[PDB]
RNA sequence: GAUGUCGGCUCAUCACAUCCUGGGGCUGAAGCCGGUCCCAAGGGUAUGGCUGUUCGCCAUUUAAAGUGGUACGCGAGCUGGGUUUAGAACGUCGUGAGACAGUUCGGUCCCUAUCUGCCGUGGACGUUUGAGAUUUGAGAGGGGCUGCUCCUAGUACGAGAGGACCGGAGUGGACGAACCUCUGGUGUUCCGGUUGUCACGCCAGUGGCAUUGCCGGGUAGCUAUGUUCGGAAAAGAUAACCGCUGAAAGCAUCUAAGCGGGAAACUUGCCUCAAGAUGAGAUCUCACUGGGAACUUGAUUCCCCUGAAGGGCCGUCGAAGACUACGACGUUGAUAGGCUGGGUGUGUAAGCGUUGUGAGGCGUUGAGCUAACCAGUACUAAUGGCCCGUGAGGCUUGACC
RNA sequence: CCUUGUCGGGUAAGUUCCGACCUGCACGAAUGGCGUAACGAUGGCGGCGCUGUCUCCACCCGAGACUCAGUGAAAUUGAA
RNA sequence: CAGGUGGUCGGGUAGAGAAUACCAAGGCGCUUGAGAGAACUCGGGUGAAGGAACUAGGCAAAAUGGCACCGUAACUUCGG
RNA sequence: AACCCACUCCCGUUGAAAAGGUAGGGGAUGACUUGUGGAUCGGAGUGAAAGGCUAAUCAAGCUCGGAGAUAGCUGGUUCUC
């Protein structure tokens, strides 16, 4: 119990609850050109672990017609925030059937108001 | 390299072993008494007391998941009727093992599978 | 001189500006001194060293009244750590109190042992083919010597067997942090063996 | 892009649509490549009227790759597709606009060029 | 493959020289008398004085 | 009365007449580059297109893509494209069967390792009384590579173009060892979805078989494509070469005497094994203090009492393992299974109640199930037994009451 | 034969392939000469899809190999 | 002794079907077993990023596959 | 698809088998496949022709006689002085 117990020490508290099937936003840090500001990243979440600080997510944005995604570390420095704009029912827990589709047929149903 | 694994393969395939170990449990819950194989009934201790566990709370949805992976009517019958009551202050340790001699025709080391109050 | 810990586990720590650093766990008990050999009845200069916690039905006489020399009441192990030059006294107690941040250091122990290796996974060789008409031989080594002179097998020639749990020694490791209350090091970067082990902690002398 | 005959496509203007990796540039034999590496590539398809014929040996970086780019974290950038801009002779880019994101990763002295240009 | 020469009697039984027995785990019952191997059931059915089958 | 022939794959080892890196002499060597010759074998020494090809010719790299020996290394290690038995065909030669050191399509590659050898791993005995644990290191292996920038400095050099030596800092490639916190993979023992059919008396619910029926996910372990670390610095003795004093040979002269500088090679330095190192080493600690007879006198042999320190069998097991061996533990008890709480995974179980003519939806509703993980707990299994090992450790000499 | 003859096409690069040239060592007209739709388990090149073929292998499931009880061969051999 | 041997009978649910998947009547568990879960060999399952770079040669594996309708080239012996 | 045949890979080679097996292949209303009964024979038959088949034997079977064929060729040839 002596790694279980220094990792209580590094978690301090940043995130809200939410689960995949989600539009979050997420403000990162940007340390670039000896200047900090920060940058919106908002898409669709597929993944999450939960591992304690291992816990770390995934998020889906079509950017200029051109999908990328991002593997966030949820504990860290970096990421900041961390808001919820929409939420939806899709009784799965990963949500990996969306690295094919890509318009239309990729809408997240609306079982959960 | 098998490094912190469990559970032994007995040189039978999956589903043989899935529909063996359900039925020296059905056999042992009528006669409470059986004369089997040493390696077999170290790996029997981890099937049959999840059965009397689960025989310590009557319910429909426990009579139905209690049918589900012992599949008979009398198995079932003498759980939660005998069994699961006469238990029914004992925290684990439902049955003992017994190593006795070996079979005349190879060396397979016996054993004993007992109930422990009877 | 050095420490006696036990691997315990791998975490991860954060840094201010948002790194991460792998960092390796070590519980240290507090080593308590057994000998301390001087250089006239000896030679070399050396000292004994033991961590605790071993069962009274299980030590013998002739341990037992070695243990008790210096009113000690050991454990499991006796290590030696041979040393340039400091004094020390019979019964002594050595803690992590000698380490500090940066100080990179040596960290040894035994590793873990796979089976019995063939040379694919203990030499890394290469395979022949999977299709082109191939034998049963897939993962074979090939040829071993020439033909009729030397007519023999060339002494250290790489073949199979036991890639071991033999010892080895991670070198210069740095310390993240040093803990004396809970007893710990943080070392970052690989440490040898499985989690429970066993393993040293002495400073690096390569720099 | 990452290996010999690696079909990769182009993210330029002025340039084909698509090309084909040939040799890996940089050490002794270096088997991959991930972002922000030169390349050798030929031309293999061409657009109806741009600037580059069909079938000719030039040179590119690489800057998008469905394998990921790794940063001091663990937390990595990953595309779906693989993506080159050409370079002329010396180090400069041929086209004028550059399509799709790129990373930050990438920018280093000699390419501050192709980082202004694109929308990341 | 096949041998060139026959092996002699010393170096075919020195081969069979790490070849021996043993069972000495026996064991006397308390109660009854009666001789068993050590931690087995008796042959008449008792495990440390009690009959248990 | 049989030594299986060319090229490829796998694995290699030596030579030096050096391809690269290291040290230097001369130059028709300004600088950057070079040319040529002495010293040096420590580590390196490309992916492809075409051909049966080695070879070669090309395209693109690189610090460089060295030359030879080992049955032109290597078929009881692989292949069988070439040569290549029987079939068929073209061109040529012979009236003809047929042939060609000319072409073209098709054509079975055998072996369970006894000995030397090698890579792993145990048994027996020895080390002069016997045990438990820790060690010195005689000797032997492992490793050894290199680019590009940036500062020195656009300085020395040179019409200009072009541009350094010595030193320092940075982060890449190829190779190696360890290790799963991260990023992934696998995960037929975990949880869902679903198709055909048989069954449990029927409805509901569920279970067999269909490659794990076909798939979506995925804990532990294992793993690389991930993560971290490594190659040195320095010291000695030298090679080529550069000398300093200095005669023989009044001068000169690196040598005959004397005195230095000198490279990845050599010897340490760093990691590992290592007293079977028969030369069998060294420290600490523990154990055992009974007779008798025969016959011969390191006195030997027998009889009887005694069996210690300890070890082994046996049992529960292990991130140890082909068997062994090693390591932890046996009621002085957390060694393994179960049980009780977590954690993780999966994605709102059945039953009821509702809405609807019905499939279905909704309270039921983060539900239920959850392998290998963590913490606790004597509930079951580790039996206050047997066998080995004895009884004070020879003799000579010197010191030493 | 000399020979990877020379020229064009296809590939970043083509001793094979396709189209021509005529200098046919040694083509040629029922041992038939040149064309030819459809058919070939036929010979040779090229392309799309596709992939553990391959960079380079990692993991899992069965049957052997290994250990224990029963039975129990073979080729080979001057002597060690 | 995994081979060879002529002719009749031949139910049910799906399906064009004597193919194929489960079952009825009826019959069998293939005359050495028990372990443990090394290399390597055989018969299989999944795979990051590439997609013939392998090789004498896409050999082998992977992929394609049903019924209904739309739609369909050069060429030709006028059928294809 | 039964059925007849034998194109590829791997396994097997002391095989389960003196020519198979597991996966894939070609023909499948005809120059078809096959059951029973007969005819053709050793310099002789048959042959959509390979020098193929004629009882696991074929550029001329198998068996018994001539026949203890012939061998300038190999191998062996036995107690003492
Ligand atoms: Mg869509
Ligand atoms: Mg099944
Ligand atoms: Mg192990
Ligand atoms: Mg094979
Ligand atoms: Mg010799
Ligand atoms: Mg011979
Ligand atoms: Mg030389
Ligand atoms: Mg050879
Ligand atoms: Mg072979
Ligand atoms: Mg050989
Ligand atoms: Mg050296
Ligand atoms: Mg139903
Ligand atoms: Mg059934
Ligand atoms: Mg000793
Ligand atoms: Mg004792
Ligand atoms: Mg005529
Ligand atoms: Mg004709
Ligand atoms: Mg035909
Ligand atoms: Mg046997
Ligand atoms: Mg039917
Ligand atoms: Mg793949
Ligand atoms: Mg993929
Ligand atoms: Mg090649
Ligand atoms: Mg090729
Ligand atoms: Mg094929
Ligand atoms: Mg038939
Ligand atoms: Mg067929
Ligand atoms: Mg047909
Ligand atoms: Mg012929
Ligand atoms: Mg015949
Ligand atoms: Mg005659
Ligand atoms: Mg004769």
């Amino acid at each position: 119990k002596i790694i279980q117990q220094i990792e209580a020490e590094q978690m301090n508290k940043e995130i809200p609850a939410f689960a995949p099937g989600d539009t979050v936003i997420v403000q990162v840090k940007v340390k670039e050109g000896d200047r900090q500001r920060l940058q919106a990243f908002e898409g669709v979440v597929i993944a999450k672990r939960n591992r304690g600080l291992n816990s770390a997510f995934t998020v889906r944005k079509i950017s200029n017609g051109v999908g990328v995604e991002r593997t966030f570390q949820t504990y860290s420095p970096i990421v900041d925030s961390l808001s919820v704009k929409r939420r939806g029912d899709v009784r799965k827990a990963k949500l990996y059937y969306l690295r094919a589709l890509s318009g239309k047929a990729a809408r997240i149903k609306e079982k959960l108001v | 390299m098998r490094h912190r694994k469990s559970g032994r393969h007995l040189s039978r395939t999956s589903a043989h072993r899935k529909a063996m170990f359900q039925n020296m449990a059905v056999s042992l819950f009528e006669h409470e008494l059986i004369k089997t194989t040493l390696p077999k009934a170290k790996e029997l201790r981890r099937v049959a007391e999840p059965l009397i566990t689960l025989a310590k709370e009557d319910s429909v949805a426990n009579r139905r998941l209690a049918f589900d992976r012992t599949r008979s009517k009398a198995a079932v019958g003498k759980l939660f009727n005998d069994l699961g009551k006469r238990y029914a202050n004992r925290p684990g340790g439902y049955l003992r093992i017994l190593k006795c001699g070996f079979r005349a025709g190879d060396n397979a080391p016996m054993a004993y599978v007992e109930l422990v109050d009877r | 001189i050095g420490v006696v810990g036990r691997k315990c586990g791998m975490t991860r720590i954060f840094t201010e500006e948002g790194v991460s650093i792998p960092v390796t766990v070590i519980e240290v008990e507090p080593n308590r001194v057994t000998q301390f050999k001087t250089e006239e009845t000896d030679g070399y200069r050396a000292v004994q060293v033991t961590a605790g916690e071993r069962r009274a039905s299980r030590v013998t006489k002739a341990q037992a009244g070695h243990f008790a020399k210096a009113n000690v009441a050991a454990g499991r192990g006796v290590w030696e750590f041979r040393l340039g030059e400091e004094q020390y006294a019979a019964g002594d107690q050595i803690t992590v109190d000698l380490f500090q941040a940066g100080q990179m250091v040596d960290v040894t122990g035994e590793s873990k042992g796979k089976g019995f290796a063939g040379t694919i996974k203990r030499w890394n060789f290469r395979g022949q083919d999977n299709t082109h008409g191939n034998s049963v031989s897939h993962r074979v080594p090939g040829s071993i010597g020439q033909c009729q002179t030397p007519g023999r097998v060339f002494k250290g020639k790489k073949m199979s067997g036991h890639l071991g749990a033999e010892r080895v020694t991670v070198q210069s490791l740095e310390i993240v942090r040093v803990d004396a209350e809970r007893n710990l090091l943080l070392v970052k970067g690989a440490v040898p063996g499985a989690t429970g082990g066993d393993v040293i902690v002495r400073p690096a002398a390569k720099a | 892009m990452i290996q010999t005959q690696s079909m990769l496509d182009v993210a330029d203007n002025s340039g084909a649509r698509r090309v084909m990796c040939i040799k890996v540039l940089g050490g002794s034999h270096r088997r991959y490549a991930g972002i922000g590496d030169i390349i050798k590539v030929t031309v293999k398809e061409a657009i109806p009227r741009g600037k580059v014929k069909k079938g000719q040996v030039m040179t590119a970086v690489v800057v998008r790759t469905k394998h990921g780019v790794r940063r001091t974290d663990g937390s990595i950038i990953r595309f779906d597709g693989n993506a080159a801009v050409l370079l002329n002779n010396k180090q400069e880019p041929i086209g004028t606009r550059i399509f799709g994101p790129v990373t930050r990763e990438l920018r280093t002295e000699k390419f501050m060029k192709i980082v202004s240009l694109a929308p990341e | 493959a096949v041998q060139q020469n026959k092996k002699s009697r010393s170096a075919r039984d020195m081969r069979r020289s790490h070849d021996a027995l043993e069972s000495n785990a026996l064991s006397v019952e308390k109660s009854t008398g009666e001789v068993h191997l050590r931690h087995h059931v008796s042959p008449d059915g008792f495990y440390r004085g009690r009959k248990v089958v």
